[PDB]
RNA sequence: GUAGUUUGUACAGUUUGAGGGUCUAUGAUACCACCAGGAGAUAACUGUACAGGCCAC
């Protein structure tokens, strides 16, 4: 009797979880695998599921994180080594404010080249570059302002051809088929890409938000630089290939600082708005950045919200880096929530009605759609979690010369 | 085919080095009385795989003349069948049974019986009777 | 809330590559013996869903 129960518990050791009373549609199944998130018919199905090939991927995939999770916390020498590594990443080839001077002048050169024959237009630096929330080899986000007596896809015809006859740059992709039609360029001084978008005001507002946070908090730049670089080496930052957007990585690390108690950034909505309700959070729509320490808001009444605290970081950067990797490898349950840095408590998928079997992330000035829908394949999802696993494996591992 | 056939019974057979001896009841289709000794070797054996005989099973063969007992050119079982080998596609991990596998043996699962002491505690490869 | 349209992915049976210390090796009496604790690895047909996803309501 009970020996058969202990042997089906030996099946449960390989992640088969039984039920006794079930939903009428779930009457078909006595078991479930929480790794595969798929209901399982019976004890024979459990015997099947211990052989089942996705579960074998799921078993090893789940067992992998326990190693890195057990890998040791940094010693003071290890802390110094981690800090030295991330600052030399940030400085030697990462885009600091000093390198941002070069990238801003590159954006100015793009403006010069394009507005040589589109003088009414104007090109605006924004995105991960301008924030200093950057990476070593990066693409500058450039935004065309244009008079609205013309169509921006039509205007991109007048944008592309100069670059298609340019003498300064390489990598001129005719990237009209992107969701925002752009023309791409590679500056050859920095050796790095450039992307010429237009009219993306909400991205520029989030850019000013993150730049204000970096003005308040220094670690901001170094930490995200590091994270982005890592994701790139790990090819997670390519949103077209089932990955996560870099903008979304920036908001991800902002959420990390927003939740790593004591949180080194302050949240945008709360009790200082007297009579605020998080259950009608959408009504409290934010507006433009004020003084690079505040963000505005307005509804149909309006005001501003603080982006600062009374003291900056006084904790070692390597500790911040290791716990930043620990946050989005082991702490933030990627599939259960939206990365929602509008609110201290995490906003769920069904709170914005989005599906669940991937990460969800929101734009700060547009909570309309998930900007993390690119993960859909569970194989690519397991690959991304495996890259995060390799991150928290190596960077928790001590070294030898 | 040859005229040099024969038949009889196995005297003995080593599996590992692959030779033995036979005692023959027939020679070239002619019956014999008393039986004669005739060799068997794995280079002479017709079977595939690890060619071996049960040490006493019935056989058929072909021969040629030899001093240390007759030498076989070919050896088979009776009627040309494959020889057995010394008589002593895997054990079902639900029950230990060779004849079935996982979905072939869908009975409710069992804990680890140590086969050396016949108790459900551990594994026979860790039991010190080895 | 329920469909017609196929994908990887579990898939259920079939057909399956190894049958798994497989491998092995002394030409005239020595083999067998003596270390397993692990739900058994791909391509094809077929039965359903996951969820990506086509045409609708
Ligand atoms: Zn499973
Ligand atoms: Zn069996
Ligand atoms: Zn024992």
């Amino acid at each position: 009797r009970l020996g058969l129960k202990q042997a089906e518990e030996r099946l449960e050791r390989d992640h088969i979880f039984r039920l006794e009373k079930r939903s009428p549609e779930y009457t078909n199944c006595r078991y479930l695998c929480k790794l595969c998130l798929i209901h399982i018919e019976n004890i024979q199905g459990a015997h099947k599921h211990i052989k089942e090939k996705r579960h074998k991927k799921n078993i090893l995939e789940k067992q992998e994180e326990s190693e890195l999770r057990s890998l040791p916390p940094p010693s003071p020498a290890h802390l110094a080594a981690l800090s030295v590594a991330v600052i030399e990443l940030a400085k030697e080839h990462g885009i600091t404010d000093d390198d941002l001077r070069v990238r801003q002048e590159i954006v100015e050169e793009m403006s010069k080249v394009i507005t040589t024959f589109l003088p009414e237009c104007s090109l605006r630096l924004y995105g991960s570059s301008l924030t200093r929330f950057a990476l070593k080899s990066s693409d500058v986000n450039i935004d065309i302002k244009f008079p609205p007596k013309m169509n921006h896809p039509d205007l991109l015809i007048k944008v592309l051809g100069i670059l298609k006859k340019n003498v300064l740059y390489v990598d001129v992709e005719s990237d009209f088929h992107a969701k925002v039609p752009v023309v791409v360029c590679r500056d050859r001084k920095s050796g790095l890409l450039c992307r010429v978008s237009a009219g993306n005001d909400m991205a520029c507002l989030t850019t000013d938000l993150l730049t204000a946070l970096g003005k308040i908090e220094p670690v901001f730049i170094p930490l995200v630089l590091a994270f982005r670089y890592w994701a790139k080496l790990c090819y997670i930052d390519s949103q077209t290939d089932g990955g996560i957007p870099s903008y979304c990585f920036a908001l991800m690390v902002m959420f990390f600082l927003q939740q790593r108690k004591p949180p080194l950034l302050p949240c945008l909505l709360g009790s200082w708005i007297e009579g605020f309700d998080p259950k009608r959070m959408d009504d409290f729509q934010l507006k433009g950045i004020v003084e690079e320490k505040f963000v505005k808001w307005e509804c149909n009444k309006h005001g501003k919200s603080p982006l600062a605290l009374e003291t900056p970081n006084r904790v070692s950067l390597g500790q911040l880096w290791l716990e930043l990797l620990k946050f989005y490898t082991l702490d933030f349950a990627l599939e259960e929530y939206v990365i929602c840095v509008r609110i201290q408590d995490i906003l769920t998928r069904e709170n914005k009605n989005w599906p669940k079997r991937r990460i969800a992330i929101e734009d700060p000035f547009s909570v309309k759609r998930n900007v993390a829908r690119s993960l859909n394949s569970q194989l690519v999802y397991e690959y991304v979690v495996e890259r995060f696993r390799a991150a928290y494996r190596y960077f928790a591992c001590p070294q030898t010369k | 085919p040859q005229l040099l056939h024969g038949a009889g019974i196995c005297k003995w057979f080593n599996v590992r080095m692959g030779f033995g001896f036979l005692s023959m009841t027939a020679r070239a289709g002619v019956a014999l009385d008393p039986p004669v000794d005739v060799f068997v070797h794995q280079s002479k054996l017709h079977m595939e795989g690890f060619r071996s005989l049960k040490e006493g099973e019935a056989v058929e063969f072909t021969f040629k003349k030899s001093a240390k007992g007759l030498e076989s050119i070919r050896v088979t079982g009776p009627g040309g069948v494959f020889c057995i080998g010394s008589e002593r596609g895997d054990r079902c991990y639900n029950c230990g049974g060779l004849d079935h596998h996982a979905k072939e043996c869908k009975l409710p699962p069992q804990p680890k019986k140590c086969h050396f002491c016949q108790s459900i505690s551990h594994m026979v490869a860790s039991c010190p009777l080895k």
